[PDB]
């Protein structure tokens, strides 16, 4: 046939004309004919009462959608089949499911009861009427959980548990929920997005809902932050703690939303610039004319705090700020001592006192400082930030120098390339590079170059990632080159082996010296004659060239530009909101500075009723945080918003209705 | 087990029925029983102003709501404005604020 034949395959259930007429007039909300089609319904007729269109839109459904409270009353009068009807009334955002409350196939999940749909939809006397009822959600298992129960569960229906765990987790996460039940909305939003980080890393399934959880707990603790309006407020909130402990709770949860906060950021400041007004209202010159006396003179205010505490030159390194000058002093006075040491002829070195003695020590306050840090904080914190990990290995160079330095003193051109003198030289150097590498990460204390270094270190990633691909292509590509080249491996009247020659010869004979001259050729400091061998076989020679070709190809034309496009996107993404990634490095700065512990730079270093007060002052000025964000969040809500479909359907109702009662009338 | 829930936070008094009767009366603009719910005011069961569940005076819901008649009926018998003339300017009505003139 060239037509194609259509009917309703799922016939579904089909409706009486006077069902039709009911359901119609109840969509018009008519009071006469819908009052007179039930009473009807009362007596044997055609019209049930508990009629259900092939859409699932029964009588009590509709009028929920119609939102006639009249109407509603209705139909609950003579007692419809009340269903799932107070979820649609739920989802419906009408504070009208209390007269629900006090009286097939379904739409929502089996697990949906009304206090989960209620903190989906996010509305407030909802919330507050569900909980007044008396309502308790069910327990979210652990995010690394181990139930015998829930693992059976998982077994049964693995979809339906993962579904429930989301929609669980989706009504915890609700800001109406937690600013009305929980004890600490704030400690409960800390936890909660920590729990869905890390539930998000356990399912790589359903991530991006957790994550989406997550970012809206952040938001609603950066919300209730925004509500707060007294200094005072700030810091009641800020110490609280069952000292700014719940600062550090902030910082340790990774709360950027929270923690680059402006008011945060004011208090912040104002405890960095201790007793130091007017130093961003000075001129730039002034004030870096200040810095650098402060910094110039950091022996005087260092030596005083160790022997004169309380003196005000001793408690002029009670500042956060002086402190950080003082420390900064002293990392640039160490790499000017390395510039010097940078600027005789034996076996075994002798101490060189003039300027490679000092750093001896200094690299021991180093040491100790950096054992200090390892003690406050363990394993995972030491290993989770980069820099740590960079000064561990500085130190670990500086150890391994002074121990071979140790070595050669109790044990040029004559000593094997082995000596403890020359390893102890090149991992001087490299612990050289390291260490005045180190400067770059004080930029963030500096505005002008903070995002730029922020956006740097959370990038580095991406390039690891595509640097791995790189060394799976450099391997491929090397290990071709060391089949096709290592029949030629040149033995005889060579000066010099390798690439690193005057005359570049044997660039691809070893495998080692393959990698090198691959690494290289990206520079193109491999000139082309490296693939020319002694002999005639130029077919061998040409395999070599296209190979060579087909690699500086893959590198340079392609890998390199997809790079660029790569470090394009991933730019774009991070400068999008950098400046709060920024704020939050610099508050973990400034509070990493504002401890009693370390005062001394590395040079020199070398009950109930209080608790009750405490905890009713944090109570009233968040119950008085809570009632401004609920304030906010209701006048939000009333603009900035479309009508859609939805209103234009009640609005024409009302009309509809209104006119029906005013021909009944007259 | 199951994480119990409660109100934490009920700072709202429920009070007496009436109280939400009247707040649901200013929202539906029944001029007339408003009227009457004043003047049982008079007779002294129920107070003038009611601070609801969404931290609001009654006047606010005659303002935020737009409708005048109520407003003034109010301020003919009497209420407590209670920071209502920055709501007034904050709905961007102007003969609302002159009848006032004759949270933040
Ligand atoms: C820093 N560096 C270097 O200095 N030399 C010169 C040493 C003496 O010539 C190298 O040969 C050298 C090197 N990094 C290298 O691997 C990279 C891996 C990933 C990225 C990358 O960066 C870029 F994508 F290429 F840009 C480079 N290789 C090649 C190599 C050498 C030995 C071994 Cl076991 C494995 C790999
Ligand atoms: C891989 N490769 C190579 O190794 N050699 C060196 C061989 C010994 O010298 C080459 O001369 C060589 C080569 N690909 C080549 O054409 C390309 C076409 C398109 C893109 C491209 O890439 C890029 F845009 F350039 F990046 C290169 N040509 C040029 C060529 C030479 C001879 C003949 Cl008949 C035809 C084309
Ligand atoms: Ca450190
Ligand atoms: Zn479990």
């Amino acid at each position: 046939r060239d037509r194609i034949p259509l009917r309703i395959v799922r016939a579904e259930s089909e409706l009486s004309p006077s069902e039709k007429a009911y359901l119609n007039a109840v969509e018009k909300g008519d009071y006469a004919s819908v009052k007179k089609s039930l009473e009807e319904a009362e007596i044997y007729f055609k019209i049930n009462i508990n009629c259900i269109d092939p859409l699932g839109r029964t009588a009590l459904l509709i009028a929920i959608e119609n939102e006639n409270l009249e109407l509603i009353e209705l139909l609950l009068s003579f007692n419809v089949y009340v269903g799932d009807a107070l979820l649609h009334a739920i989802r419906k955002e009408v504070v009208g499911a209390v007269e629900l409350l006090l009286n097939q196939f379904s739409e929502f999940t089996p697990d949906i009861t009304p206090i989960i749909l209620a903190a989906h939809t996010n509305n407030y006397e909802i919330i507050k009427l569900l909980v007044q009822k008396g309502v308790s959600v069910p327990r979210p298992h652990e995010v690394r959980c181990n139930c015998v129960e829930c693992v059976s569960s998982s077994d049964v229906d693995s979809l339906r548990h993962s579904r429930s765990r989301l929609n669980i987790y989706k009504a915890l996460a609700s800001p109406s929920l937690i600013a009305l039940s929980s004890e600490d909305p704030f400690l409960t939003a800390f936890q909660l997005s920590w729990e869905l980080q890390e539930l998000s890393k356990v399912e790589n399934e359903f991530k991006s809902e957790y994550e989406e959880l997550s970012r809206q707990c952040k938001q609603f603790a950066k919300d209730l932050l925004d509500q707060t309006r007294s200094s005072r407020e700030l810091e009641i909130i800020l110490n609280y703690r069952d000292d700014l402990a719940r600062l550090k709770l902030a910082i340790k949860y990774r709360q950027k939303e929270f923690v680059a906060q402006p008011n945060c950021q004011q208090l912040l400041a104002s405890r960095w610039y201790d007793e130091f007004p007017g130093w961003r209202r000075r001129h730039w010159a002034v004030k870096m004319v200040t810095c650098f006396i402060i910094g110039l003179l950091f022996p005087v205010f260092s030596v005083c705090y160790l022997i004169a505490p309380k003196s005000p030159l001793g408690l002029f390194i009670r500042k956060p700020f002086i402190k950080f000058i003082c420390h900064t002093a002293s990392y640039l006075t160490f790499l000017f001592l390395l510039l010097l040491a940078s600027q005789d002829l034996n076996r075994q070195g002798p101490p060189p006192t003039i300027v490679e003695w000092m750093i001896l020590p200094w690299v021991l306050g180093f040491i100790w400082g950096e054992i200090k840090q390892m003690w406050d904080g363990g394993l995972q914190d030491y290993i989770h930030d980069w820099w740590n990990l960079m000064d561990f290995v500085m130190n670990s160079l500086y150890l391994a120098t002074i121990s071979l330095k140790i070595v050669a003193f109790v044990k040029r051109e004559s000593w094997d390339m082995w000596h403890p003198t020359l390893v102890a030289e090149a991992l001087f150097a490299i612990a050289n590079i390291f260490s005045s590498l180190r400067l770059i990460s004080l930029f963030t204390a500096n505005s002008h170059l903070g995002p730029l270094q922020i956006s740097l270190g959370r990038m580095l990633l991406d390039i690891l990632k595509f640097l791995f691909i790189y060394c799976l292509v450099l391997l491929a590509f090397a290990n071709g080159l060391n089949q096709l080249y290592f029949y030629y491996e040149e033995t005889k009247g060579l000066t010099c082996k390798g690439i690193r020659c005057e005359k570049q010869n044997n660039a691809f004979s070893t495998l080692f010296e393959t990698l090198q001259s691959l690494f290289w050729s990206i520079f193109g400091l491999i000139n082309l004659y490296v693939t020319n061998v002694k002999a005639q076989h130029e077919f061998t020679e040409f395999v070599g060239a296209t190979m060579f070709g087909t690699y500086n190809v893959i590198s340079l034309v392609v890998l390199l530009n997809m790079l660029i496009a790569m470090m394009n996107n991933s730019y774009q993404l991070i400068a999008d909101h950098a400046d709060i990634e920024w704020k939050f490095a610099r508050t973990k700065l400034w509070m990493s500075y504002f401890e009693e512990g370390g005062t001394l730079p590395t040079p020199f270093n070398v009950r109930a009723a209080d608790n009750l007060r405490r905890h009713h002052q944090y109570q009233e000025v968040m119950r008085n945080l809570v009632k401004r964000y609920v304030a906010a969040m209701i006048r939000d809500a009333k603009t900035e918003e479309g009508l859609t479909e939805e209103n234009f359907k009640e609005l024409k109702q009302d009309i509809s209705s209104f006119r029906f009662e005013v021909l009944g009338l007259l | 087990e199951v994480m119990a829930l409660k109100d934490v936070r009920e700072v709202k008094e429920e009070n007496t029925l009436n109280e939400k009767l009247f707040l649901l009366a200013c929202d539906k603009g029944d001029y007339y029983m408003v009227k009457k719910i004043l003047e049982e005011n008079s007779s002294g069961d129920l107070n003038i102003n009611c601070v609801d569940v969404l931290g609001r005076n009654a006047v606010t819901i005659t303002i935020e709501n737009e409708n005048l008649d109520i407003l003034q009926l109010l301020l003919d018998y009497g209420c407590q404005s209670a920071d209502a003339l920055l709501v007034a300017i904050d709905s961007e009505v102007v003969g609302a604020v002159d009848i006032l003139l004759n949270s933040t």
